[PDB]
RNA sequence: GUGGGAGAGGGUGGUGGAAUUCCCGGAGUAGCGGUGAAAUGCGCAGAUACCGGGAGGAACGCCGAUGGCGAAGGCAGCCACCUGGUCCACCCGUGACGCUGAGGCGCGAAAGCGUGGGGAGCAAACCGGAUUAGAUACCCGGGUAGUCCACGCCCUAAACGAUGCGCGCUAGGUCUCUGGGUCUCCUGGGGGCCGAAGCUAACGCGUUAAGCGCGCCGCCUGGGGAGUACGGCCGCAAGGC
């Protein structure tokens, strides 16, 4: 189960095809640069598919994290 | 006698043993302990207990260099990993922040048979 | 590929009459077009086997028409072929 | 012609001398391949999420162009030589598909 | 035809970061490793753990699904170019141009064969360590072919939905992917589950039929002998039909 209130909702309207809006994008990664699963992201097969796509681009442009060290264990 | 004060303590949980390494503010080790170091041999080495003392035997060698605070970094899953983390805490040493950094690959090398039915 | 423009030219200079988008004559024309395109595509990428299939489908789709035409209007036929340079 | 976008991240630790020089190379080679400027953005420096080329920071450039497809890749191969050019990413423009509007 | 759509469908070039190994440097001791427990092995020529740098090969974490594409085999990092199929809407052009399909031809996982290149990790065979009554094994340490690429062969399979292709007819409910609409819903295409009628030896099937029908192809006729022998055709061989 997940009781954290999906992303999307806590966000305005944006362009999923934008691989540069770090501030918005960033929002879809876990503590680790991991791309958040729909059960969290809050999008649709179609969105959640265009998201991941652009996220991967930003990463190549070195604007997003491929991975992150998990703080506190 | 180089005096360190603050430092890094890397825990290396394996299912076979638990080396703990202490290093200066940015890499470069100082002292370290294992499971054999302390004394055990076979599967004994991995036992969470060993992991404890191991953290500890590495705790003293640390203070001797003048260690007070430490950034704990854990790697790999394993027995007593938490032990070590738990040790260092009650080691009289300052445990600044625990942080997991196990090396996971974005799938590249074929694993030994032993690690494939799992993959 | 084939810009909306590019394709008209063909139809235009083929449609048996205004608005003729879909007569045997036309169809065969475009088919040919595509076919030729893909063909040169396979002059390279000889290993694009999956595209190669589509070729056959086209080629056959074409014969099924030519065949029709030649059987129905043996003249419209000669006409069409004599224009494209198809079959020899 | 096809509408593209040429993201370029180059060495952050430079100055108006070479930096300018790179544009005086990039901006050229573009037109040498039929590049057509539609709109350029220059967010300049920014902190990369991960260190690229040892350095932990990059200078971002942008160029919405409408060049001849047949030479897109040819355009990237070239733009890449500049040692200060550490990253080149061309990607044909698409309409911005919004969500949660 | 025109106008929109989704997609790991295919070919080519490029490119990204994580990890393994190796080499270089630091810092640093006495072990590491591995197992049920061990040992072989590696380490004072300084290993394991840690830090920075480099080289190389192969595979793309999360996204990822009970999801999508393809005719099948099969297809996942990102980008660009080339290219195939397909769906919806509008009902605009042709005017039965249709369906199936012996032989033919092309495609066809893996292993395997030929030439050349590459070789990090993994690993038939192989060399050892354990185990056991023995161990030509399972466990452990190494390790060659191969695994990777190009080109050319091989053509097999639980190549499976174990279900040939096309069309029409026969309750619905539910979940889902993707398109259109007057968008508590209707409608189209695809992926599931449950079930009407019906079918079925039963299990089960059930608008994604295994139901009611038509057309065309392929195939079956008790086990074993045997997918063997002979013959032919194919293959460099192994072998295949
Ligand atoms: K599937
Ligand atoms: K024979
Ligand atoms: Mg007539
Ligand atoms: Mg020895
Ligand atoms: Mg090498
Ligand atoms: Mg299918
Ligand atoms: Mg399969
Ligand atoms: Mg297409
Ligand atoms: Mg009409
Ligand atoms: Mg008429
Ligand atoms: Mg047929
Ligand atoms: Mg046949
Ligand atoms: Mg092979
Ligand atoms: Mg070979
Ligand atoms: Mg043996
Ligand atoms: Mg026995
Ligand atoms: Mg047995
Ligand atoms: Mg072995
Ligand atoms: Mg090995
Ligand atoms: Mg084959
Ligand atoms: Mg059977
Ligand atoms: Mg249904
Ligand atoms: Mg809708
Ligand atoms: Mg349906
Ligand atoms: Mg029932
Ligand atoms: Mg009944
Ligand atoms: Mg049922
Ligand atoms: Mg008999
Ligand atoms: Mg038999
Ligand atoms: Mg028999
Ligand atoms: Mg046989
Ligand atoms: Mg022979
Ligand atoms: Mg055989």
């Amino acid at each position: 189960p997940s009781r954290k209130a999906k992303v999307k909702a806590t966000l305005g309207e944006f362009d999923l095809r934008d691989y540069r809006n770090v501030e918005v994008l960033k929002r879809f990664l876990s503590e680790t640069g991991k791309i958040l699963p729909r059960r969290r992201t809050g999008l649709s097969a179609k969105e959640q598919r265009i998201l991941a796509k652009t996220i991967k681009r930003a990463r190549i442009l070195g604007l997003l994290p491929f991975t992150e060290k998990l703080v506190r264990k | 006698k180089r005096q360190v004060a603050s430092g890094r303590a890397y825990i290396h949980a394996s299912y076979n043993n638990t080396i703990v390494t202490i290093t200066d503010p940015d890499g470069n080790p100082i002292t370290w302990s294992s499971g054999g170091v302390i004394g055990y041999k076979g599967s004994r080495k991995g036992t969470p207990y060993a992991a404890q003392l191991a953290a500890l035997d590495a705790a003293k060698k640390a203070m001797a260099y003048g260690m007070q605070s430490v950034d704990v970094i854990v790697r790999g899953t394993g027995a007593g990993r938490e032990q070590a983390i738990r040790a260092l805490q009650a080691s009289g040493l300052q445990v600044k922040s625990i942080v997991d950094d196990t090396p996971v690959p974005h799938n590249g090398c074929r694993p030994k048979k032993k690690f494939r039915k799992a993959s | 590929p084939i810009t909306k423009e590019e394709k008209q030219k063909v139809i235009q200079e083929f449609a048996r009459f205004p608005g003729d988008t879909g007569s045997t004559e036309v169809q065969v024309a475009l088919l040919t077009l595509r076919i030729n395109r893909l063909s040169e595509h396979l002059k390279v990428h000889k290993k694009d086997h999956h595209s190669h299939r589509g070729l056959l489908m086209m080629v056959g789709q074409r014969r099924r028409l030519l065949r029709y035409l030649q059987r129905e209007d043996p003249e419209r036929y000669r006409a069409l072929i004599e224009k494209l340079g198809i079959r020899g | 012609m096809r509408r593209y976008e040429v993201n370029i991240v180059l060495n952050p630790n430079l100055d108006q001398s070479q930096l300018a020089l790179e544009k005086e190379i990039i901006q050229r080679a573009l037109e040498n391949y039929g590049a057509r400027v539609e709109k350029v953005e220059e967010l300049g420096l920014r902190r990369l999420a991960y260190p690229i080329a040892k350095d932990p920071q990059g200078y971002f450039l942008w160029y919405q162009v409408e060049m001849p497809e047949d030479r897109v890749n040819d355009l990237a191969r070239e733009l890449r030589i500049r040692d200060n050019v550490r990253r080149v990413m061309v990607v044909k423009s698409q309409e911005p598909f919004l969500a949660n509007a």
